[PDB]
């Protein structure tokens, strides 16, 4: 599995497009109140404000956060998850693949093993 | 195909390739059948054949781990393995076969003319490294 | 003798263990470590070489390299048999002191080589040095040491250094080489590639005559410089910085 | 289920018929043979890579303008022959013929030199012209009595050689049905050299 | 690159807020206001041009809301697959082993 | 509303894609010779090894 950094990171950016969508939906209906304002009941004249706040401040952070993350891509160059050569993966498919072989023949080599 | 390109070599010893996908080894008793086949009672031996594709494998890997060693050792040297010196698969277990049956027949020979003949031989068996 | 095409470089220490991941990224192979221990000897001032033909100029005076590889039992303190030896074992050496002082490499007393300065013109891409190079296998006598056979020949000690690094070997014979330099004097040992790493990437060419090849190692070493773009720059160094005859006195460190 | 350029075939044969005096059929037939042979080549191009012959046992020369395909085998062959083969058009049945060009098999009685169906079974033509060369060979030995005659083993030739003083003892000596050298069953180091000096 | 992608969101937040209180200040006083002073500047002269502006205003603000919305959502997904791609980052018990898978071997052979 | 429906059908396919894949060995994005698009790719052979 990939390591501990990415997990948050995909997390954070997941947490952004969630936030947009409910910007949009927040839009939809801010439309929709609008219209009957202007048909002109005045019942929900007050959640009108709410509706707005709301909105801008769900656009602000938004956009807030997702500047963090662009941050954080230019500063985790060679960071946090610093280097490691104990071995590459590369080679060390041949080192795998010797070692379980002779786990086989182990299993084979034993007969009150194979049941 | 690394047993193909090693086996083209072994036909005076008695071992030939029948087709694209299989390999037969022939011995003075026994017989060897080696193929590539699509999907498409426990007997004596089977022990013996899982153990034979195991080490043909283990082989396999030596090898990958010369040719890796070879080339971190020195930049300049071109890597085209040799067939006569790198391929060294089915030669181990062929040459453990065959000498283990010139070492019965040996035996037999020296029981037959010296045992038989001369009392009170004693006999000793050493492996010099 | 050989054709040495040749690039060069530096770098800060704090980016050292981000380079080294990134190789392996290229090559796919690891780091080797490795030492050697290089001596200079010059000409005697003693003896006066009349034959250098003045008026002709048919050669000049040069100096002699000889080099030997040393264990790393003579470079590891007391405090570092624990760590495995690998690559990470640099990030120690820092500091100008070091194990391997005079009196060691003074008991001590390989591969004999001379060069010439670059070819001229400034068409050039890459540093092309011409070496001439012998192997000294054994000895035998009265007097059978390095420094007796150097004095026989005519030359005498001029210095010494010490390099420590790591070797990285790519396809079509190209080398690459970080090294730490620790010039050595009775007065103490001092790092003159302080706080940094010297890169040098190299090729060589057996016959000087063949240009196919030549034009080849050359597309390969811009190839791989031009892989580097915007981590390291590799340039071609100074021509009159690696000239080493006795007459004119510096030395590309 | 070929991709035939329907459209361009019929403004091509509508041009030949206007130019006409037969000569459609006469292209027909050549484009006929052009194509069987460019895909006789394509299989040959196939089983190159992987076959048994692989190995420097089998060249083939390709002409487009003369249409025609020389195979030489068995490069390593010095008995006073050279195994070529030629692939083209006959003149007298305007068919594509494989013709084994070998004096040997010139002479040689009840032994077809030529075959047709080279498409279907090209293989077992080739294995055919083996086995008939080995035998020509192995036949040409015996009537010069110096091996005699192996009646378990048709292609196994028995040299008599004294092992000892006493001992007067059959060797049995094979060809090679992809490259054409005699080997021996178990050869000792001087007769592997001697075999080798035969090749 | 990242520098350059900072300047487009920032014209793409800009242009939110600037087409938003476009679409507002145009659906509010989408009703036409008529007033006698010279200073109030609102012009309608045209009988049918003025709902043809109106659907004017629709159209642009819609297809500009999308299309930075749109933007926007294809930036994060390519600085995620940015996130993703370019961050680089005992011999005796053999012995034996080895032994008695041989003995076993020549004794069954 | 139909930019909220689509939108979440590709949140949908966007999870199961996140929730379904592992680490596993050297990735990168490749052209499709028939396709012509970028599409994920894995090497798993022992040519570096």
């Amino acid at each position: 599995m990939q390591p501990p950094y990415i997990q948050e990171r995909l997390k954070s950016l997941n947490d952004i497009e969630t936030q947009l969508c409910s910007m949009l939906q927040e839009a939809s209906q801010v439309t929709f109140i609008f219209g009957e304002l202007k048909r002109g009941n005045e019942s929900v004249k007050p959640q009108f404000e709410n509706h707005v706040k709301q909105f801008y401040e769900r656009l602000d952070k938004s956009t807030t956060q997702l500047r963090k993350e662009i941050q954080l891509l230019d500063e985790n160059v060679g960071t946090r998850l610093l280097p490691i050569n104990v071995n590459k993966k590369a080679l060390g498919q041949d080192t795998e693949k010797m070692e379980e072989q002779l786990d086989l023949l182990s299993a084979i080599l034993d007969p009150s093993k194979s049941k | 195909y690394q047993i193909k390109k090693e086996c083209a070599l072994l036909i005076s010893y008695g071992v030939s390739i029948e087709n694209e996908n299989k390999v037969i080894i022939e011995l003075p008793n026994e017989k060897f059948e080696i193929e590539l086949l699509s999907l498409d009672l426990p007997k004596i031996n089977d022990k013996r054949a899982n153990l034979m594709l195991v080490m043909l494998r283990l082989l396999l890997v030596v090898i990958f781990k010369k040719t890796l060693r070879s080339r971190i050792s020195s930049p300049h040297g071109l890597i085209n393995l040799n067939v006569d010196d790198d391929i060294l698969i089915i030669r181990p277990i062929l040459g453990k076969v065959r000498f283990a049956n010139y070492k019965l027949l040996l035996k037999k020979i020296i029981k037959d003319y010296v045992l038989d003949i001369v009392p009170g031989s004693s006999i000793t068996e050493t492996e010099v490294e | 003798m050989v054709q040495q095409l040749s690039l060069f470089g530096s770098i800060g220490d704090d980016g050292y263990d981000l380079l080294i991941s990134t190789l392996t990224t290229i090559s796919g192979n690891p780091p080797l470590l490795y030492n050697s221990l290089c001596t200079v000897w010059k000409p005697n001032p003693s003896y006066d070489v009349e034959n250098v033909n003045s008026r002709n100029q048919l050669v000049e005076p040069n100096r002699i390299k000889l080099s030997k590889e040393v264990p790393f039992s003579y470079l590891i303190d007391e405090t570092m048999m624990d760590k495995p030896l690998n690559f990470r074992i640099l990030k120690s050496f820092t500091n100008d002191k070091i194990p391997l002082n005079y009196a060691m490499t003074r008991n001590i007393l390989w591969s004999l080589q001379i060069s010439d300065i670059p070819a001229a013109g400034n068409n050039r891409s890459v540093s092309m040095q011409t070496i001439a190079e012998t192997i000294i296998l054994s000895s035998a006598g009265k007097n059978s040491s390095v420094s007796s056979l150097m004095n026989g020949l005519g030359y005498v000690f001029e210095f010494q250094y010490l390099t420590i690094g790591v070797k990285f070997f790519m396809k079509h014979g190209l080398i690459l080489e970080l090294q730490k330099i620790w010039q050595i004097e009775e007065a103490g040992n001092s790092q003159i590639t302080s706080g940094g790493f010297l890169l040098k990437a190299y090729i060589n060419v057996s016959r000087g005559t063949d240009i196919d090849r030549i034009n080849y190692t050359e597309t390969a070493l811009m190839n791989l410089k031009k892989e580097l773009q915007g981590y390291i720059e590799l340039s071609v160094p100074d021509r009159q910085s690696m000239d080493s005859r006795v007459a004119h006195g510096n030395i590309l460190i | 289920n070929l991709p035939l350029n329907k459209p361009r075939l019929e403004k091509l044969i509508n041009e030949i018929l206007l130019k006409s005096n037969l000569s459609l059929y006469n292209f027909l037939h050549k484009y006929v043979l052009t194509l069987q042979l460019y895909m006789v080549h394509r299989e040959f191009l196939k089983l190159a890579n992987g076959g048994k012959f692989s190995k420097s046992n089998l060249i083939h020369n390709y002409d487009s303008k003369k249409s025609t395909i020389t195979v030489r085998y068995w490069l390593n062959g010095k008995m006073d022959s050279k195994g070529k083969i030629t692939i083209g058009i006959q003149r007298t049945t305007e068919s594509l013929i494989l013709k084994w060009d070998n004096q040997s098999a010139s002479r040689a009685k009840n032994m077809p030199v030529i075959y047709n169906n080279i498409v279907s079974n090209i293989e077992g033509i080739l294995d055919e012209i083996m086995f008939n060369h080995a035998r020509i060979i192995r036949s040409e030995l015996l009537a010069r009595d110096i091996f005699q005659e192996d009646e378990e083993n048709s292609d196994v030739l028995l040299f008599q050689l004294p092992t000892t003083c006493v001992s007067m003892a059959p060797i049995q000596l094979k060809i090679d049905l992809l490259s054409g050298q005699f080997y021996f069953r178990n050869p000792t180091p001087l007769l592997s050299n001697y075999a080798s000096k035969i090749n | 690159m990242s520098n350059q992608a900072l300047y487009e969101k920032l014209e793409q937040t800009r242009t939110i807020l600037s087409v938003k209180l476009a679409e507002l200040i145009n659906m509010t006083t989408i009703a036409d206001r008529n007033d006698d002073d010279e200073g109030s500047f609102a012009q309608e002269n045209s009988e049918l041009a003025v709902a043809t502006t109106s659907v004017m205003m629709v159209n642009n603000q819609t297809m500009q809301l999308i299309k930075n919305v749109q933007d926007l959502l294809i930036l994060t997904r390519s600085i995620k697959e940015k996130w993703l791609l370019n961050q680089i980052p005992d011999e005796k018990q053999i012995e034996e082993l080895l032994d008695n898978c041989i003995e076993t071997f020549v004794a069954e052979k | 509303n139909k930019l909220s429906s689509i939108l979440q059908n590709e949140h949908d396919y966007w999870n199961k894609i996140m929730q379904s894949i592992s680490n596993k060995d050297v990735i990168f994005k490749i052209r499709d010779r028939t396709s012509g698009q970028k599409l994920l790719a894995i090497k798993y052979g022992y040519e570096d090894s």
